[PDB]
């Protein structure tokens, strides 16, 4: 038998669009669509670690700054600056946070439903973007957590049109 | 001089699933290691096979319940991975993300009834053959079926065959198509002894030789 | 075809240890309960052991009870009946067989083996 | 899946009458399998996924005296044939009869198709093919008509998910 | 001798036009036009198996769905999608159908003059296409099947000019 | 630094026939091996060779009838795979994609007729040489001809040998150059006994040194 296209580090090297885009914005993965393959399938774990890759369609020039930076820093060109090409920009980033691996609930709080604002990779500035795509390379995940199909109102099973031939 | 070179047309494109990396902007980070972390998984299937998962009865309850009437059948309830009755596993789960699959799919009963009831029971699977599965409890010995009393153990296993036509099945039941899809398990009852309201769980998980094929994003977004 | 070859029968002193072999070959050798079925002169055929495929399990009879092991071997499609603290009443022929089902009875069995002699010397 | 020997053995049955008034391209046809009363149709109907092979031994019945010529084939995935192809018949497998020369042909053939299985209530694989080449000429003291045959024997008849009975 | 210009392998390794666009496409192989040369060809063998490579020229991006895959998958960006550059889109897909071979013709139905639909190779969509070229790859054949030339109506032979020097 | 590269002019663009690959989408993939099936041809030749088929005779029958008139001309046939009598040949229906050919074409003449009836023939093939066929039947003996006679087979089988001036040779006979264009066949009946309705039929194969060159798409689409 061939167990190839079940693997955990195989089923995460995709892009994955994130809706939510402003000019500027703080990247995390749990701002990926619940209901999709790679937000699901992360959804179904409680630890993990990754690194990224980014595409970014943006006006003007792109700064990163690590995690734990403070805000001020995204308005110096001393960070890391992409100045911006035709079609997009294509960026490889690190994993920068403190904690050996990353989660996905949180249960309680971490100041002396939400998780604490150390969970993210770093943030993105330009004087506008239009869309970011991400991607997780050497994907690991740790503890699993229960997934769920979509439900089945009154029918036997759910009901989906396949692709066919037909002329 | 220098190396000429020739510029084809249609390479060089975006595909969201391209397998070429990207040029690194900050180098020499190294991260702690997360070395002997417990529950580390790296195949979904492993899991799946690894822990069942309840099975969703009528009424939206994981057991069926002993009746007192003439039919024998306890019930019956389709194996797809797209049935009613498989919904809440996590099977399911996550086959809804793949177009085809191959395997064998066991089959787990548990006695959860008082020690001072006796019982006996079979259990009979009926691939995509006859318009009618055998609703008779003496019908249904023709096809592939056990015998399992509740006398010396409180555990039965029973394994699903794997029968169709071509080497890979649908995942994802079509609209068309009508009729049993493939396959059908009905539970029947030999015989029972003072057990009115006596209970029974059955939890369902992959196979030792089960396989998703295709991943696919299919859901609405 | 599912075939059963039944090896390591013989004769024995009484209260002490025998093993029996159970040499299967088949396609379902990894779907089917096994266990063995004894059958004393004069006698029908009784549930003595049995073992189970997927966790392993195990399940003997009142009269065996805390005396006799079976063991499952997947890898080498064998099955053996460890046998100790022998005692006279347990001269008879030992039948390996199995199927999908778990029971005393033994007409539900659909496959057999040719058996084996088990004599207890006292 | 258990192979059955009981359902392969023999079954003669009628093919066409030849009579002098056929020209070329006279054609008649029989698909694979057909009505068989025995163990076979019971395995048909009381079994769902079967595969197969065949052969056929088919006898004119004659004498010297007559002339003419007959094709026997196997086509697979048989298909209406336009006047202009049936030129073409000897790309299946065949063998000639002719009263002058032979008398019984041969063909065995083995199990294919798209699936592993099939169910021979929905598809039919293989085809009996029986045409005219040459028209049978006769005199006074030639038979007026002859009677041909067919014997046929499906060969390692394999099944897999054994059903239920109706009764 | 030298035998290498018909070699089966190498006939089918070029490109050819499939005259049927639409938005939305499902790739089958059986939309070539019957009287070509790869069409020709391929219509005179029973089964076959091949990869494909193919050329499209649309606006926006494209989408691919294998086979099996519901249609409403085709609206999710998840699904490897193209973004597109000037001229075209040159991709790859592999041979995603459940069946160990493909048909050209079938003997009857699947479901409990028309192919089952579940010959296909996936489905294509964009905000339009203009222009699909394919091309099969590794190609194999089975069992063939008869090939007919151009009829003659009343000449010897079939006359075409052939290309010429003259001024 | 840098590799320098210099983008030429000219190259670059897409041809129908270029041999390099593209790149891949959907990789890890792994379909059912189609071993051991039976009946796969990788060489349009062989099978064209292997299996001959039938000839198309005046009003559409594969047989030549015998003729109880002093022609002993049973008939001519020209030798060309565009010609009217090869018009419902797989060897033709091949020919047909291709612009040069070289090579033997064989064929295979087959007693249909009644036992009691014996006769005698003769086959002769005429080259691009004199400007009338030699309808004589004695005057084709000065050709490269054959005797057969229905008295130890009735099979028998006759080569045609290539003879041109080039290497290779027409196979889409040009609208100009007329007069024969290379070949014609014409077979003679020596003698006949009782063989008024006896019939005898033509096929045609490919030889053992036939080939083919130029793949082409010549038809209206």
């Amino acid at each position: 038998q061939r167990r190839h296209h079940t693997d955990v580090g195989f089923i995460m090297d995709r892009f994955v669009k994130i809706n939510n885009t402003n000019p500027t914005h703080v990247i995390d993965l749990m701002q990926t669509h619940q209901h999709g393959l790679v937000g699901a399938l992360l959804r179904a774990a409680t630890y993990y670690f990754s690194d990224l890759e980014i595409v970014v369609r943006h006006e003007g020039n792109l700064t990163w700054v690590p995690n734990g930076a403070p805000e001020a820093a995204l308005s110096n060109a001393g960070n890391p600056t992409a100045y911006n090409k035709a079609p997009f920009t294509r960026l490889a980033l690190p994993y920068t946070a403190p904690h050996r691996v990353l989660a996905t609930v949180y249960n309680g709080t971490s100041k002396y439903t939400q998780l604490p604002a150390s969970f993210n990779f770093g943030a993105i500035r330009a004087t506008d973007i239009s869309e970011l795509l991400v991607r997780m390379k050497r994907a690991e995940l740790y503890c699993p957590r229960p997934l769920l199909a979509v439900e089945v109102t009154a029918q036997d099973r759910h009901k989906q049109k396949i692709i066919a031939p037909a002329k | 001089g220098i190396v000429p070179v020739a510029c084809s047309d249609g390479y060089g494109g975006l595909v969201t699933t391209d397998p070429k990396t990207a040029d690194p902007v900050y180098g020499k980070v190294y991260n702690p290691p997360r070395t002997n972390y417990p529950g580390r998984f790296t195949n979904l299937l492993d899991v799946a096979e690894a822990c069942p998962t309840f099975l969703c009865f009528d009424d939206g309850k994981p057991y069926v319940v002993t009746r007192e009437d003439e039919q024998r059948l306890l019930a019956k309830f389709d194996v797809s991975l797209a049935a009613k009755h498989m919904s809440n596993t996590y099977l399911s789960g996550i086959a809804q993300y793949y177009a085809q699959y191959s395997g064998t799919i066991n089959l787990h009963f548990m006695f959860t009834g008082s020690t001072d009831s006796k019982a006996r029971y079979m259990v009979a699977y009926v691939p995509p053959g006859v318009e009618t599965p055998p609703d008779t409890p003496e019908r249904a010995a023709h096809c592939i079926h056990a015998e399992w009393d509740t006398g010396l153990n409180s555990k039965f296993t029973f394994s699903i065959p794997y029968v169709s036509a071509a080497d890979y099945a649908y995942t994802a039941s079509d609209v068309a198509e009508t009729t049993n899809v493939q396959g059908w398990v009905c539970i029947y009852q030999i015989t029972h002894g003072k057990a009115q309201n006596d209970t029974l769980v059955v939890s369902v998980s992959a196979g030792k030789d089960f396989e998703l094929r295709l991943p696919i994003d299919p859901r609405t977004q | 075809q599912v075939q059963l070859q039944q090896s390591g029968g013989g004769l024995v002193q009484a209260g002490g240890s025998l093993r029996l072999s159970c040499a299967a070959s088949g396609r379902a050798f990894g779907y089917y309960y096994m266990g063995w079925f004894r059958q004393a002169p004069g006698k029908e055929r009784e549930f003595v052991a049995a073992i189970s495929w997927y966790d392993g399990s195990t399940s003997y009879a009142d009269s065996v009870k805390g005396r006799f092991t079976i063991s499952r071997d997947n890898a080498k499609n064998t099955v053996d009946l460890q046998m100790n603290s022998l005692k006279s009443e347990d001269t008879a022929v030992y039948y390996c067989a199995g199927d999908r089902s778990l029971t005393v009875v033994a007409s539900s069995w659909r496959y057999w083996g040719q058996g084996t002699q088990v004599t207890v010397s006292s | 899946e258990t192979r059955v020997t009981q359902a392969e053995r023999f079954f003669k049955k009628h093919l066409f009458n030849w009579t002098t008034d056929k020209p070329f391209g006279h054609l008649e046809k029989l698909k694979l399998p057909t009505d068989h009363k025995g163990v076979y149709g019971h395995l048909v109907d009381s079994f769902a996924y079967m595969r197969n092979g065949w052969d056929v031994e088919v006898s004119a019945v004659g004498n010297q005296f007559n002339g003419g010529c007959l094709l026997v084939a196997m086509v697979p995935e048989w298909k209406k044939f336009t006047p202009r192809e049936k030129y073409q018949l000897t790309l299946f497998p065949h063998q000639f009869i002719s009263p002058r020369t032979n008398m019984t042909a041969h063909i065995t053939v083995p199990y294919l198709g798209v699936n592993r299985y099939d169910q021979y209530k929905k598809h039919k694989p293989w085809t009996l093919v029986v045409m005219v080449v040459s028209p049978l000429t006769t005199s006074s003291i030639g038979a007026t008509e002859i009677k041909v045959y067919a014997n046929i024997a499906p060969t390692h008849v394999h099944v897999a998910g054994e059903l239920p009975s109706k009764e």
